[PDB]
């Protein structure tokens, strides 16, 4: 195998309105909160103009107060770009419930590729809405004498 | 505990040689050790309903056709009787591992698949990323499967496995970090992977209600004297690099909690009696004093000394418990004294011990 | 389901509600078959356990 | 089977009858025999010893489905 590069280009994630636009860089995260969305980033090869495929593309989210997270896998068509419309009244099962502020990370990975990248494009906001422990001690309420 | 005969399925002969570590350390503890392929037309685990090999251990990927007697419900029953079986494919699992696998709740892959992570490998992969360094961060953190002691970063090649959440016995040991998602090598993605997140176990174990302990591993090579031996470097510019795996302890370990070394409880004659008495009388009265007494044994090397018993919790349950209280530590019983309350009917002294990593014991009177 | 007890009437035939079960073959997944009398007039089934490798067993 | 006996007896060829009485000796429970006729040096006699042991049978496998054998 010979190795291989990998770029983000164009980005400029948008909040759904049942719809503004803005834009961000690779090093860096976006300023300001989404609430839903559909983060468009367009992969293409670095050091020659090209379009790949990476084997790994999924769009994970964090949730800090469950410490749960729920992982997503963007399917390109034929526009040479990706998409990742979130209905927000849609997939309740996979979001059991709601969290106020989500963690979105993408993680992007290949054998052929030289460095796997994964920094967090922005904070989400997503309001779509034991076993073997001691267990409570009880005690017995006795009956009040007469 | 159990007995010392281990009976030992191979997928070739060589397994002997290169596993030599493992097996060497295995039997260095007493336990006696039988080799034989796991594609023999002779072997046998039962003959006229004995059980005539106390442990199993599956060290064959690649097989269909176990022999003579083994067969999946074969196996099935064994541990249904009290056996420990420990099984370990790598990307080459095979129907009845799947099948068998398929039958404690704990569910592997397609035979080609192999646990991928781009993030966290090390440089003596040298191929398409698929040597994981497990971090020991995620781990069951249970000093009694896992060990007491500090590990290094482990590293491991094979398939992954994901628990069935019906379960409530599964356990998760060593789930992959979340950069781990399962799926077919050299091949591009189209459905929703197995296990993408961190629920892609790698290491399981099920806890039967008879005290069945079962470790399902993928890796077979994870047992190998080349993983025992390797230094790991993760290939993230400029990780630490340790000298030592920290494989080897991690898996005496394991083998130490499957075979009823490390944990294991028995519980011994109870008694209970009016206070100022000394024989249980029949059909106790309402709102009398009751103590209770029961005592429980560890087996530390075999001495079964007395447990410690931080918290074991006494029900009196009718239906549901009308008194629930945690029971003193004194004399080497554990006695509490208590009044009965003011409902009558037939009750029951229940006590209930699930620990992690810990023999689930169950006794009512 | 499969046991005669007439002359000209099928296998699976009830005499007292002079009928044809419904379903003439079925599996118990959570009782054994602990006794029954000659005449098949008393049925004594053991209930069964929890799973021992803790599956489902509907 | 010392403690698995329920029955000993001891007859002469022919139709015949004999007393054993239960001897202690200094152990496995020895009997004595009073024999009819007292046999000289150089004589032969038939004796028929029969035992019953109770008990002494064991089932191997220990459980048989409703459709095997013993
Ligand atoms: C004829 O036959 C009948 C059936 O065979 C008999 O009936 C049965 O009778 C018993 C006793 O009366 C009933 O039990 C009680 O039900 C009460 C109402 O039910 C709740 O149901 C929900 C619970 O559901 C599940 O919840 C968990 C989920 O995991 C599960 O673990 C649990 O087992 C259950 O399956 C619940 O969500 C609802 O909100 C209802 O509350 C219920 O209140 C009773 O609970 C008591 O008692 C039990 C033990 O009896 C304790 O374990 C509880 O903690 C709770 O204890 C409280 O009361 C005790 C005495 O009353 C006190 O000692 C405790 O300290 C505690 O006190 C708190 O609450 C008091 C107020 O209630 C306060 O005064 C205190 O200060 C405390 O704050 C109990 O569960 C059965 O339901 C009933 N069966 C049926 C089918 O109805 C009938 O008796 C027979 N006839 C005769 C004449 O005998």
């Amino acid at each position: 195998k010979i190795s291989t590069e990998v770029g983000i280009t164009n980005v400029d994630l948008s909040t759904v309105d049942k719809p503004k636009t803005t834009r961000v860089t690779y090093p860096a995260k976006a300023k300001g909160t989404f609430i839903a969305f559909a983060l468009f980033f367009q992969l293409v090869d670095v050091n020659t103009g090209a379009e790949l495929t990476p084997h790994q593309t999924f769009v994970r989210l964090h949730n800090q107060k469950t410490g749960q997270e729920v992982v997503f896998v963007a399917e390109p068509d034929n526009k040479n770009v990706y998409k990742f419309e979130l209905d927000t009244s849609e997939r309740k099962i996979e979001f059991d419930s709601a969290s106020g502020t989500y963690t979105l990370y993408l993680i992007i990975g290949d054998a052929t590729l030289k460095n796997p990248i994964l920094w967090n494009v922005a904070d989400v906001v997503i309001k779509f809405p034991n076993l073997f422990t001691p267990k409570q001690e009880i005690q017995h309420l006795f009956r009040e004498p007469e | 505990a159990s007995g010392p005969r281990t009976l030992v399925l191979l997928d070739n002969l060589n397994v002997r040689e290169t596993h030599s570590l493992f097996f060497r350390s295995l039997k260095d503890r007493g336990f006696e050790l039988t080799f034989k392929t796991a594609d023999d037309p002779s072997l046998s685990l039962i003959k006229y309903g004995e059980f005539l090999y106390d442990n199993l251990i599956i060290f064959s990927p690649s097989v269909e056709d176990f022999g003579g007697n083994i067969n999946v419900e074969t196996i099935s029953a064994f541990i249904d009787g009290g056996g420990s079986v420990l099984v370990a494919a790598s990307s080459d699992i095979g129907d009845p591992l799947r099948e068998l696998g398929s039958e404690c709740g704990i569910e592997f892959d397609e035979e080609k698949t192999a646990v991928i992570d781009h993030h966290n490998y090390d440089i003596s992969d040298l191929g398409q990323h698929t040597l994981i360094v497990a971090d020991t961060e995620n781990l069951l953190k249970a000093p009694t499967i896992v060990g007491k002691s500090s590990l290094n970063p482990i590293l491991f090649r094979g398939v992954g496995m994901v628990a069935d959440p019906d379960n409530p016995l599964v356990l998760d040991i060593l789930t992959g970090s979340s950069t781990s998602y399962s799926f077919f090598p050299d091949k591009p993605i189209t459905q929703y992977p197995h296990a993408v997140g961190k629920n892609t176990l790698l290491i399981a174990g099920l806890q039967a209600r008879n005290n069945a302990r079962v470790i399902f591993s993928g890796s077979l090579d994870f047992f190998s004297d080349s993983f025992f031996n390797s230094a790991v470097q993760k290939a993230a510019p400029g990780s630490q690099r340790y000298s030592q795996t920290g494989n080897y302890e991690l898996a005496v370990a394991l083998s130490r909690w499957v075979f009823k070394e490390e944990g294991v409880l028995r519980v011994g004659p109870v008694s209970h009696h009016r206070v100022g008495e000394t024989a249980p009388p029949n059909a106790y009265t309402v709102t009398d004093l009751v103590e209770y007494s029961i005592v429980i044994q560890q087996l530390s090397n075999g001495k079964w000394v007395p447990f410690d018993g931080d918290d074991i919790q006494l029900e009196f349950v009718r239906i549901d418990p009308f008194v629930r209280t945690f029971l003193k530590k004194k004399g080497g019983k554990y006695s509490v004294q208590f009044k009965l309350p003011d409902v009558y009917g037939v009750f029951q002294f229940k006590v209930d011990y699930n620990r992690l990593g810990y023999t689930h014991l169950y006794s009512s009177t | 389901g499969q046991v005669y007890t007439e002359a000209k009437r099928p296998p699976g035939f009830d005499r007292v509600r002079n009928a044809e079960i419904g379903n003439k073959d079925f599996e118990l997944d959570v009782l054994e078959e602990a006794y029954t009398t000659e005449h098949w007039l008393v049925r004594i089934y053991k209930v069964k356990d929890l799973d021992n490798r803790g599956l489902s067993r509907t | 089977l010392e403690a698995r006996l329920a029955h000993l007896g001891v007859q002469v060829k022919g139709e015949d009858e004999e007393e054993n009485n239960l001897e202690v000796r200094e152990s496995g429970r020895f009997f004595t025999v009073k024999l009819p006729v007292a046999l000289d040096p150089g004589a032969k006699i038939s004796v028929i010893v029969e035992t019953v042991y109770t008990h002494v049978l064991h089932p191997y496998p220990t459980q048989i489905t409703q459709s095997e054998k013993q």
